[PDB]
This record gives structure tokens, sequence and C-alpha cells, in this order.
């Protein structure tokens, strides 16, 4: 089926470089825009780069711009130079195609582990962790530095679920729509600045860390995340 | 008039 | 304009793909195969190799012909014949071994959409036509044929009868005779299509 | 033969004739009432202002 | 009198040409490039009618120049841009006419190659090449045209230092703008009519011959006086009687040359039955 | 028994005609003359979708009133974002001789068919991203002229082999086959409840079908030429059937007869498409005369002309919310009127 398997893990001395590769299969890679998202060993997700279909538009993060270059046989290359101490993170491979009614960021690769020896719309989740029992209702709050309701009428809040030891799965896109394969037990709501992900009939598989991501303007700033521990 | 005509170089030439 | 920029990028990319595909498809020569049932359309379309529209394609002297055999459409022609308004020609086949095709040729030559397309008239079964002439007079098909029962005159009379159905000034009917075993049909089609291409391009420029 | 086709045609005609009909006046009144009730909800018979119009 | 008979004739024909060309080119552009689509055959018509429309729209500049006796109230940058814009669109028109002749000859002689390789994209690319050729040949006009000469009032002469570069500019104008295009047009149309005389065509040999001869003779009579007086102004002493004659005939000659800008729509766009019907429907 | 059967059929037809006449007590114009006219409906083109390169033969609207699918003769079925005039999908067709297309009410599937006799169902929500031909419904012996979606599984198709067929996209089989038309069936319209549907055949008649039982209920006649388009009244209690006789007609399901003919003496060209409005007060009919005329569905008078297409208009359809009218034409342009 659909797959984004990637390699490039290892240990790099400071100031080094590497050409990370993402092997894609099971989908029309040339018709998708491939992202790169990373997680620090303890922190939350953080957008790294973005390459569009046809390589027309390429974006990079504030701390990534210039240093890391993205490129694309069905294989995506993130040509990466001048590795520093802060670059140690589990890089992920994410696909996203944008059209009316699309589901961006829907599939996430298994990730690769790397080690090294002002207009941002910052999203903040006040609750770092929430101890919740199975079968009960849960809620994870989210905020923004600006209103995410664009004039076109779409709020651009995305919700991702990261099970412990597994790749994140797109749960809710555009703050109201439920992605394919996500059970009906997950719901999301919000308006402008305050957003809330509603979980009903909690199960064992729903345990993990929940991330709130905006898409109104690059960089795709990520929230600190809520660790809904069992 | 001949001198003026010589000076009056047409803008379309 | 948050992720609508990427939507615009996708729309522009697929518009470019549409333009490229249209440019590639415009190179091919569209032709239309017509005639009576078992008149020899299958024979000519298969001797050149390669229940709906049985589209056929081949390459001959740096032209890609596309023969759209519509003999499987056993329905009203007028309800779908306008689809082929853009064909370069209308290759018409008649089995001289067997009157029924004359009315269809009259209908398709005077059609309001084919007032410009040039109909190519193929007459197969030449040897069988001669055999039938020897066995029976050619006046059986046309009782008004006041002439000798010989191939050279009967074939010319049939060709004249077919071509008489033309009524437009800016369209030409091309004719050829085949014995159902000649490989020169491709060259005949090539010559007719080259002539029709020149005429149509001259008409488009206003020089015709 | 044609007997089966004729019998099928007769059965179809009998089935069509079995349906009851209403007066054309009632049908016209119903159509007019439906048009009147949804007149305020039609963005075509009354030109919607450009503020509400998404195609403006 | 204040205005010579040649000047009066030039002014009236220039005004009539400006009005007729503006109307016809606007109609042709509004029909083809807005209502109709961009097929292989009408890309040439679009580019030619655009160049002619630009020429006709810039014609009132020459009208004013003739009316108010060589003064240029349009400043410095315009005194360097207007001649180049006018020459660019004028020679774009002439080169597009020649390229239409080439396209017609290629259609008649190589139907297979035209069917297999000639498309809308290639037509647009070669039209852009024609525009680039015109721009290259018109850059010297821009780099040399300015407000140099005279003291009272503004006269658009060249910053130009008889000098050889004037001979070079006039020679390249003459050759590239008239002779090579005229020779190519005559050869292409002669080959077209000869091939169509080689049997085959029997219902177009007359209409095609009429259109070809009319187009070529209109081109000849319109553009010959232009380059003719252009070279006469150099090969003649202005103090002589012939010098005064060519000085007087300058305006009539340029007006005749610009009349091609208004004759072109009728001779080219308004011949196809589809385009004639579209123009009738638009009106 | 042939003579007796023919006499019985003639008597049944006479009885049906007598019943239809008896149910006729007044005309639509006699009742809707007192209502105020809709004035001059001067609709103006808001968008022009300049995507296709050949004749546009069909176009359908999504249930969200924003997305539209347009199938052309160039072997492409582009999906249109009407508000932004953006292209979202461009599905290359195996056979370029297509003269119909559908957009599923859920928005997942797109159907398309034509001279290849096969209705093709495409999956827009594929996990791989690209649009895949989920099914190719074969079984018709004639050109498929219309196809409408009842749900993601069921679909009803009208073909040139004089038969309509209800399919199941999963099993790919004719669950029910509808027979009775004596000529090519060139149009089809499904009721809002998707339990009934009417087809307009080239034999100058329109029949009423029940999707479940597959037995024809009522036969509507009155046209003098081949019907090329058909469309239900938004209430589902009536339908309009524009034909090649240069006249559109309004039929009533309950009254079993025509109610009004939208014929103007200046018009001589046949109708290619018919489509009501959200309130049913307008009948936007597309004519082969290169213009579309908005018809007062209650007073049978024109209220505006949607002229602006350089060639014959082949398809027309208002949005679900009625905010716009889309007209396709052989000039390869789809125009959004509002």
């Amino acid at each position: 089926d659909v797959q984004l398997v990637e390699s490039g893990g290892g240990l790099v001395q400071p100031g080094g470089s590497r050409k990370l590769s993402c092997s894609a299969s099971g989908f029309a890679f040339s018709s998708f825009g491939m992202h790169w998202v990373r997680q620090a060993p303890e922190k939350g997700l953080e957008w790294v780069a973005y390459i569009s279909s046809g390589s027309g538009t390429i974006y990079y993060a504030d701390t990534v711009k210039g240093r890391f270059t993205i490129s694309r046989k069905n294989t995506l290359f993130l040509q990466m130079t001048s590795l520093r101490s802060e670059d140690t993170a589990m890089y992920y491979c994410v696909r996203s195609i944008y059209y009316y009614g699309s589901s961006p960021f829907d599939f996430w690769g298994q990730g690769t582990t790397l080690t090294v020896s002002g207009s941002d719309i910052v999203m903040t989740q006040a609750t770092s962790s929430v101890p919740v029992t199975p079968g009960e209702s849960v809620s994870i709050s989210c905020r923004s530095s600006k209103s995410l309701l664009h004039s076109n009428g779409n709020t651009y809040l995305y919700w991702f679920l990261q099970r412990p030891g597994q790749s994140p799965q797109l749960l809710i896109y555009r703050m109201s729509n439920l992605a394919s394969g996500v059970p009906d037990r997950f719901s999301g709501s919000g308006s402008g600045t305050a957003f809330t992900l509603t979980i009903s009939r909690l199960e064992a598989e729903d345990v993990g860390v929940y991330y709130c991501m905006q898409h109104l303007e690059y960089p795709l700033t990520f929230g600190a995340g809520t660790k809904l521990e069992l | 008039r001949r001198r003026h005509y010589h000076h009056a170089l047409p803008p379309s030439r | 304009s948050a992720e609508e920029r990427a939507a615009l990028e996708r729309s522009k990319a697929i518009e470019k793909n549409l333009k490229e595909d249209g440019i590639s498809a415009a190179k091919d020569v569209k032709l239309l195969l017509l005639g009576a049932d078992n008149s020899g359309k299958s024979t000519i379309v298969k001797q050149m190799k390669i229940t709906g529209i049985v589209e056929t394609h081949f390459t001959f002297k740096n032209l890609h012909f596309r023969l759209f055999d519509v003999g499987g459409q056993r329905s009203e022609r007028k309800k779908w014949i306008h689809c082929f308004e853009d064909v370069t020609a209308i290759i018409f086949c008649v089995d001289l071994s067997d009157h029924e095709s004359l009315m269809l040729f009259d209908s398709i030559c005077n059609n309001k959409f084919f007032i410009d397309t040039s109909i190519i008239l193929f007459l197969n079964k030449k040897d069988l036509f001669g055999e039938k002439i020897k066995k029976s007079p050619l006046t059986i098909c046309f009782p008004e044929y006041t002439g000798p029962n010989t191939y050279e005159d009967a074939a010319a009379y049939i060709q004249a009868q077919f071509e008489s159905k033309n009524r437009s000034p800016n369209k030409e009917i091309y004719c050829h005779m085949t014995c159902a075993t000649d490989t020169n049909n491709a060259q005949v089609i090539f010559d007719a299509v080259t002539d029709i291409i020149i005429a149509n391009n001259l008409r488009g420029c206003g020089l015709y | 033969a044609s007997i089966a086709q004729a019998r099928k045609l007769v059965e179809q005609l009998k089935m069509e004739a079995n349906i009851d009909r209403i007066k054309v006046s009632k049908a016209a009144a119903d159509l007019m009432a439906y048009c009147e009730a949804h007149a305020k909800e039609d963005p075509l018979l009354t030109p919607v202002p450009a503020s509400e119009n998404p195609f403006r | 009198p204040l205005f010579q008979p040649q000047d009066i004739a030039s002014m009236v024909i220039l005004g009539l040409t400006c009005l007729l060309g503006l109307l016809g080119n606007g109609l042709v552009l509004w029909v083809a490039g807005v209502k109709m689509k961009t097929t292989v055959n009408t890309v040439w018509f679009l580019h030619l009618t655009l160049a002619d429309f630009l020429c006709c729209l810039s014609l009132p500049f020459s009208l004013a120049h003739l009316i108010l006796q060589g003064h240029w109230p349009y400043g410095l940058f315009l005194c360097k841009l207007i001649p180049s814009i006018i020459i660019l669109n004028m020679f774009a028109s002439v080169f597009l006419l020649t390229a239409i002749s080439l396209d017609r000859c290629l259609i008649v002689h190589k139907p297979i190659w035209c069917q297999n390789h000639r498309n809308v994209r290639t037509a647009f690319a070669i039209c852009g090449c024609v525009w680039v050729v015109a721009f290259v040949m018109c850059v010297p006009v821009f780099v040399y045209r300015d407000l140099f000469i005279m003291d009272n009032r503004s006269i658009c002469r060249y910053n130009f230092d008889v000098p050889t570069p004037l001979m070079a500019i006039t020679i390249t104008r003459l050759v590239v703008g008239f002779l090579v295009p005229f020779f190519i047009m005559v050869i292409c149309y002669s080959l077209i009519v000869f091939r169509m005389r080689k049997t085959n065509f029997t219902k177009s040999r007359n209409k095609t011959f009429r259109v070809a001869v009319a187009v070529v003779t209109v081109f000849f009579i319109c553009w010959t006086p232009y380059h003719l007086v252009g070279v006469l102004l150099l090969i003649t002493d202005p103090e002589s009687s012939l010098g005064e004659a060519v000085m007087s005939w300058d305006h009539m000659s340029i007006a005749l040359a610009s009349a091609n800008s208004c004759f072109n729509p009728f001779l080219y766009a308004l011949l196809g039955k589809d385009f004639r019907k579209k123009a009738r429907q638009s009106i | 028994e042939l003579d007796q059967l023919r006499q019985e059929a003639e008597q049944l037809k006479n009885q049906i005609r007598d019943a239809r006449k008896a149910c006729a007590d007044a005309t639509l114009s006699q009742i809707t003359n007192n209502i105020d006219p809709v004035g001059r409906i001067q609709m103006r083109t808001r968008r022009t979708l300049r995507g296709h390169l050949a004749k546009i033969y069909a176009m359908h609207w999504g249930t969200d009133s924003r997305l539209l699918v347009s199938a052309s003769q160039d072997g492409k079925l582009i999906i249109w974002d009407s508000y932004t005039t953006n292209k979202v999908h461009a599905i290359p067709l195996r056979s370029s001789w297509v003269m119909t297309c559908a957009y599923a009410p859920s928005g997942n599937y797109v159907a398309c068919g034509g001279l290849d006799n096969i209705c093709s169902i495409y999956n827009l929500k594929t996990r791989e991203g690209n649009v895949r031909v989920s099914r190719e419904l074969a079984g018709h012996t004639g050109y498929l002229s219309c196809c409408r979606f009842l749900d993601d599984n069921q679909i009803v198709t009208s073909s040139g082999d004089t038969t309509c067929a209800l399919w199941d996209i999963e099993t790919g089989q004719q669950t029910t086959t509808f027979t009775g038309h004596t000529g090519d069936v060139m149009s089809l319209s499904l009721a809002p409840d998707t339990r009934l549907f009417v087809s307009g055949a080239c034999d100058a008649s329109a029949k009423l079908w029940d999707v479940r039982e597959g037995m024809c209920r009522q036969t509507f006649t009155g046209h003098e030429s081949d019907i090329n388009a058909i469309c239900f009244f938004p209430n589902g209690n009536a339908f309009a059937t524009g034909s090649d006789d240069a006249t559109c007609r309004l039929f009533d399901l309950r009254a079993d007869q025509e109610l009004m003919t939208y014929s103007h003496d200046n018009i001589i060209c046949g109708i290619t498409s018919v489509s009501f409005s959200k309130s049913g007060r307008l009948l936007l009919a597309g004519y082969d005369d290169f213009n579309c005329n908005v018809w007062d569905a209650l007073k049978a008078d024109r209220a505006g002309v949607l002229a602006g297409h350089d060639n014959r208009v082949s398809c027309l359809g208002v949005t679900d919310d009625g905010m716009a009218v889309a007209t396709g034409s052989w000039d390869s342009f789809l125009k959004i009127w509002n």
C-alpha cells in the first residue's frame, strides 16, 4: 500500500552534512507535495521544509533556511549541510497535496533518527499533560498568535495523534474535517484563536501525545503538544 | 520650409 | 491564500499538462470509416494491421492516422455523427461484389457538419465485381444504366453515380479501386489526406 | 413471435392506464405554490447583492 | 500657403488611415483574441493585427507632428521611445506578413511536416522570434533618438555622431524591412501558385491567385515609396530640385506606408468565411 | 390473435388519451397569468472556465454547489472549482468519444461514458491520490448518453441501445434493465428522492421509470422530434423535456400530460439542455442557436438570454443552492452565469 520509508540515520560530528532520502511508494509521488517534520528527543514536532508538486515552490523553516535544501524515481532528498547541536531530531517524511477538499499531511513516514555529537503564528497548548482514564472524555486546548479564520472561510488548524513509538497520524484537518481511517470518536472545534479537540469513548490506542498545527502561513508552526497519558 | 521639413523628421520613421 | 496558493499551483500544472496533451493529440490525422454492413470496412482496416467504436491507428510516411470504425454503432447516426466534425476525411468503403450504400453516401456527403470534410470513396471487390458482371448484367443494381456490361464502364458509371451526390463547391470526393488484396490502400489514403490537409489549411488561412 | 410482444405492449398499456390522475388545475396550483414559497430562496430570480454573492 | 498640397494630402490620408485602422484593428482583435480561440492559423492574424493596431494607435503622434510643425511637447523619454515603438510595431507587421507567406508556402509544399510539427506553440514561438528580430533592429532607434537638434521648440532628431552610421541604419532598414521580406513573399507566393497550377487544385487556383497578387501588389505599392524616399534623402543633394521634391514627398510616402496598417485587416483577417461571419455577428 | 391484440392496444391508447383529456380542466397559463412577471433576468457571466480544448458535451455540479465536473471531446474530464476557476482534477479518458458525465452526490465518484458503450466510474478519493478507474460498466450495445448517481454504489445509465440500465458499481452488473423506448435514449434525470427517474428518448417520448421495480409507470409524449434533454421540477412532481423541435415542454407527473410549451417563433434551433432553478420559477434552456434563453416556468415567456457562447451550448445546470448557472458549449468554454 501507500508507504514513505526513509533512511539516513547515524551519528554526525558537528559541522557535518548528509543527504537524507525518502523512499516513496504506493502513491503518485510526482503529484504530491512532500514535507519534512522533525521531533527533538524530548520536545514536540517542528516543520523543517516543504517541496511542492513539480518543485515549483520550496519553503524552509526559520532555523533551517539556507542550511537545509530539499529536492526530489519516487524519492525525495533533503540535502542537509552544516549540522549543529540543535539539529538532532527524528526527521519524518510527510506527503501533502493541496486542492479544494484535500487532506494535507495525511500520511506520515516511519521517521529517521539523526544525532549530532518574527511573524510566526505561535501555537501554545497550556496543558503539557492530562491524566485521563479509558472510556472517559478528553479535551486538548490550542491557541494561536493570530486568527486562523482566513477570508475564504477555512480555519487551518490541523490535529495529529502520535502514539508512543509510532508515526503521527492526521486526525483532523482544517479544524472540523475528519481524515480517512480516523474513528468517529475524535472531534474538533474552535473559532479564530481558541481550538479544542474533543475525544469521546477513550480507548487504549488513543493514548499518546496530541499536536496542534497551523497552516495559515508558512512556517507551519507546531504546538508544544499535550501528553494525554493513560 | 525645406529646412523645416528636413528637421521635421516623422516620428514614424 | 493560505494553501490556496498550492491549489493554484496544481491547477496551473494540470493546465500545462492539458495543453501538452492537446498539442500531442492534434498531430494525429482523424479519419472516419463508413459504409454498408460487410462492405469491406473490416477488410481494409485489418489488412493495414492494428460493439463500440473500433478505433484503429497506424503510422504511414510520418503521419499518424486514426481510423474510427463506427460500424458497431447500430443506432441513429445523426445523434453521434456530429462528434466526428473534426475528422480530416471520411473514408468510405463500398463492396462492388454486391445500391444500399448510395443513400448513406448521399446522407453523409450532404450532412450539415460534413460540408467541408472530403469523403474518400473506396471500391473494393473489383475481381468479384467482374465475376458478377460475367455472371449477371450490371444493370441489375441500376436498371437505368444504359451502357455495356463491362468492368471498365460499369465501375466508371458507379463512381459517377456516387460522386453525383456532391453538392458543395469546396469539398472533393476522392475515388480508388481495390481488389481486396492490394497494399496500395495506405498510399492512396496518404495522398488523399495530404491533399485534404493542404486544402483545409488553405481554407483556415483564407487563401482557399 | 409477435404475439409475446403484443401481449407485453398490452400489459404495459393497461398498467399505465391503471394510474389515477389529478386535475391539471391542482398540479398547476401546486407548481405555482412551490415557486412562490421558494421565491425568496432563489438567487436567480432576484439578483443577490455582491456582498452575499460568491461569484461577484 | 501655410500647408503645401503634399502636406495637406498627407494630413488627410493620415487621419483617414488612423481612423480606419483603429476601427478595423480593434474589431479584428476584439473578435479573434477575445471571442474566438487561438488556432494555428489565426495566431499569425492576432500578432499582425496587434502590430497594426499599435501602429495605428501611435499614428496620431505623427498626425500631431505634421499638424503643429515638428514641435514635440512629449518630453525627452517619449522623444526616444515613440519612434522606436512605431518602427517596432510597423516592422513587426511587415515581418509577420512575410512569416505568413512562409507559413502558407510551407502548408502548400509540406503538408506532412506541417501536420506533424506545426502547432500553436511553435507558431507562438516563431511569432515571438519575429518580435525579437523587430526589437533588435529597432534598438538603435531607441539608443539614437533624442531631442538633440534645434534651440527653439523641441525637434525629435537623433543623437547621432554624412556619417557612416546613417548609411548603415538606412541600408539595414531598406534591406531587412523591404527587400528580403518582399523577395521571400514573392518567392513563396510564386511557388504556391505554381504548385497549385500543377493540377490538383481546380477550385482555388483562381481565388488563391487573386488573393496572392492583391496582397503582394498592395505591399509593394505601400512600402516601396517609404524606403525609396528613405534612400533618396541620402542619395540626393537637398539643395537640388530633387532634394526639395523628396523633402515634400516624405510625408506623403510615410502616410502611404502607414496606410498598409489599415489595409492589412481587410486583406488578411476578413477573408476566411468563419472570420467574416464572426465579424458580421460582432457588428 | 394479432388483430385482436392490435385492437386491444389501440383501445388502451384511446382510453389513456381520454383519461388524460378528462384530467385536463385548465392550462398553466390560465392560472399563472395573474402573478407578476419576474421582469428582465439579466444574468451576467461571472466566471469563464477556459480549460477544455474541444467540444464540451456534458457538465455536472457537485452537491456542494462549488465543484463541477466537465467532460469534453478531447478525452479529458476536468473537475472545476467554480469560485476560483481552478482545476482540481484532469482525468484522461481511455475513449475520447464521451457524451455524458456525472458527479456523485457524496463527491467521491465521477462517471463518464459515450460511444464506447461502457460507463466508467472513477474514484476521486483514492489513497494513492491519482484518480483510478474503479469500474468500467460494460453491457450496453449502444452509446451511453446519460448516467446519474443514486449513491456511491448504485448508478443509472441511459444508452443509445433504446434501454436504460441500473447498475451496481461494486458487482459491476445490471441490477435492473429498463426497456420500452423505441429509439435512442438520449437523456436521463433522476428524481430528488432517487426512487424515480425519467428518460428522454429520440422517438419523441419520455418515460417514467421506477428504480426499484424496474417497471415503466407513465409514458409522456407530445414532442415532434428527438428529445435531447430532460430535468425534474425541484419538487420532483414535474419535469421539463427540451427537444430538437425547438420547443421545451413541461410535464406533470400527477397530471400525466404536458402543461406548457416554451416555444418562440423566432427560435428554430433545437434544445440541447434543460435545467430549472432552485425555486422552479426559471427554466434555463440551452439552444443550438448558440444562445441560452431563461424561461418563466409559470408564464412561458422569456425573461433573458444567456448569449455569449460562440457555438452551440451542449449542457446546462444550476447549482444545488441556486447561486449560479453553468453552461457548456462546443466552443470549449464553460461560463458561470449569475
